[PDB]
């Protein structure tokens, strides 16, 4: 069930201590990523996004990366079609390394260190 | 409670052809044009809802205009400003008929000859879509309307290319969905290609090539079940047919009819 997406119903290396990491796991923009390592990152498909997200169904401002108490979390700022943690729809969502989350069509890995 | 009795000084509102989701259209007279049209409104009792509202103002500002005799055009769009608010409106083409999905339900499944020629236009319509940089992705019986002049009619095309956000197709019965679509991959014309070939399996064998108890489970069949060739669903299906639908209907793109201008010459090289 994993494999489609969500609409049908310690950490890795390399990576900057306090800091996290967003792969693009399939599509067109599979293998792009981007370096989560403000307080806040934005995401959606309005060309002055942290995150550009070019997809149709991804909101000029969609979603937003915070970073509060050492630790990761995704947030819905008003999208159309939403934000979904591990294929489940949220509003807001503490992230673990290895958690999926898509915004659109972007199914996006969330990595961070040990 | 009521629906207004015009939609500006322009578009006098008449009887109700049909209802979508959030929708009603209304067969309607264009008092400046002097001809009857379809006017796609939100329902009367969802009008006062800024969540209706909202999602139906972006369907309005989206709805594609293309002209082609074998597409439903979209003439105006507007907001009719009713005593209960904002009223978004898609002015379209009116079309004198029925549905694909209500032929299926009704009739059942269509003879050979003329179930090549609606999808023949078919392809026709989606190549000029696709020459406009239009990928349908909504390919479905209720998309395909039939009019009384026996006339295909293709509906529910998107403006595609500040860019307005476009609904997830993803939701539904997921029995036209392509693989890639199912998956999330890249979506290109091959999707409404194959959701074409879905369509012409149930005008010909009077069921889509997947069905299940859940869209998981139809999304799976399409990703990895083979689908049954279509004389072994119906009679009188021959094999040069059954090639054609199995083709548009292959799992990876590669596979399948590369553009809709290939599959309708395909289409009219069965038709004789
Ligand atoms: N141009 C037109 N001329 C005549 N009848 C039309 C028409 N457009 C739509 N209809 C009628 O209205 C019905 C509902 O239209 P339609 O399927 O486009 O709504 P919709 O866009 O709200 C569905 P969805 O919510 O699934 O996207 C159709 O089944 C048909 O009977
Ligand atoms: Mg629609």
């Amino acid at each position: 069930r994993a494999d489609f997406l969500s609409e049908l119903d310690s950490g890795v290396e390399g990576l900057p201590p306090g800091s996290a990491l967003l792969v693009v796991k399939r599509g067109p923009n599979a293998g792009s990523r981007f370096l989560l390592d403000q307080a806040i990152t934005s995401a959606g498909r309005h060309p002055d996004s942290d995150i550009f997200l070019d997809d149709v169904t991804v909101s000029r401002r969609h979603a937003e990366f915070r970073l509060e108490n050492n630790e990761f979390n995704v947030v819905d700022v008003g999208s159309l079609n939403g934000t979904y943690v591990n294929r489940e729809p949220v509003d807001s969502a503490v992230l673990a390394n290895g958690d999926e989350v898509q915004i659109g069509k972007f199914r996006l890995v969330f990595l961070t260190g040990p | 409670m009521t629906t207004p009795s015009h939609l500006s000084d322009r578009y006098e509102l008449g009887e109700i052809l049909g209802f979508g989701g959030m929708s009603e259209v209304h067969l309607a007279r264009d008092l400046r044009e002097h001809r009857d049209v379809a006017v796609k409104v939100l329902r009367a009792d969802l009008a006062r809802d800024p969540s209706f509202y909202l999602r139906f103002r972006r369907e309005a500002q989206n709805a594609a205009a293309l002209n082609h005799p074998a597409i439903v055009a979209v003439y105006d769009t507007g907001e009719a400003e009713t005593p209960a608010g904002p009223l978004p409106y898609i002015v379209m083409e009116y079309v004198d008929g029925v549905t694909l999905r209500d032929i299926v339900h009704t009739e059942g499944p269509m003879t050979p000859k003329r179930a090549i020629e609606v999808i023949a236009d078919a392809c026709q319509a989606l190549n000029f879509s696709h020459q406009n940089g239009i990928i349908h992705r909504d390919v479905k019986p209720a998309n395909i309307m039939i009019s009384a002049t026996n006339a295909v009619k293709v509906m529910d095309f998107g403006i595609a290319r500040n860019s307005v956000t476009q609904t997830a197709a993803v939701i539904g019965t997921a029995q036209y969905l392509s693989p890639e679509q199912a998956r999330g991959d890249s979506v290109d014309a091959r999707s409404d290609v194959y959701s074409l070939g879905c369509v012409l399996y149930e005008v010909l064998t009077g069921e889509p090539p997947f069905t299940g108890d859940s869209p998981v489970s139809v999304a799976y069949q399409h990703v990895r079940e083979d689908p049954i060739p279509p004389s072994a669903r119906h009679e009188g299906l021959s094999a040069d047919l059954d090639a054609v639908v199995l083709k548009a209907l292959a799992k990876n793109p590669e596979n399948r009819y590369q553009t809709a201008a290939e599959m309708r010459a395909d289409l009219v090289r069965v038709h004789n």
